[PDB]
């Protein structure tokens, strides 16, 4: 039996309610996507190993 | 009649009349070519055909890479002969294979001096074979067999 204040701390966040501000606008928009962050590889290896 | 494929090959050397039947395992062997060098002489009225005077036949260079090995009799001889000890001839025997492994055609390639010897670079990227890129100068090659 978990109250309602439980839910809030330890289950997780779903995607279908989320506002975005364009600067210092409210739009709604329906679906946004495609951001993160991400980084390339530089590898060396040499002689030994 | 029908052409022949260029993957089945095996060369042995000839050390002083003294074959060498250990160093046949070659990872590809140069394609000999022989040319007859030719001088142009024009002349006079004839300026619509031109004259050709032929001259002193050059014959290729005949180099051979295989990947590197035990120590063996061939690689005892060039470096002989790369380390200023004796400046010595081999004979080198060329030859095409069938599909029983018999000879369609071999080129002899007699007092053929050891000229270069060079290996591949060792590079921790990549892998690859070591190779050994050796190359030596023959002075006459006699074409022997059917199926040049």
């Amino acid at each position: 039996s978990t109250s309602t204040s439980q839910i809030a701390v330890e289950y997780p966040i779903p995607v279908y309610r989320f506002i975005v501000s364009v600067g210092d606008e409210k739009i709604p928009f329906n679906s946004v996507s495609g951001l993160d962050i991400s980084y390339d590889t530089i590898e060396y290896r040499d002689g030994v190993g | 009649y029908t052409p022949v494929v260029s993957h089945r090959f095996m060369a042995s050397f000839i050390f002083n009349r003294i074959p060498d039947p250990l160093d046949i395992r070659f990872q590809r062997i140069s394609g000999l070519s022989r040319e007859l060098q030719v001088t142009q002489y024009s002349e006079g009225g004839e300026n619509a055909r031109n004259n050709y005077l032929a001259e002193k036949i050059q014959h290729g260079t005949l180099t051979l890479e295989r990947g590197v090995m035990t120590v063996s009799p061939l690689t005892w001889m060039f470096d002989r002969v790369l380390s200023g000890e004796k400046i010595a001839y081999a004979d080198v025997v060329v030859m095409l294979l069938n599909e029983n492994s018999l000879p369609l055609s071999s080129w002899t390639l007699s007092n053929a001096l050891p000229v270069r010897w060079q290996t591949s670079d060792f590079d921790a990227n990549s892998n690859a074979i070591l190779v050994n890129t050796l190359e030596l100068r023959y002075q006459d090659m006699r074409w022997l067999g059917v199926k040049i």
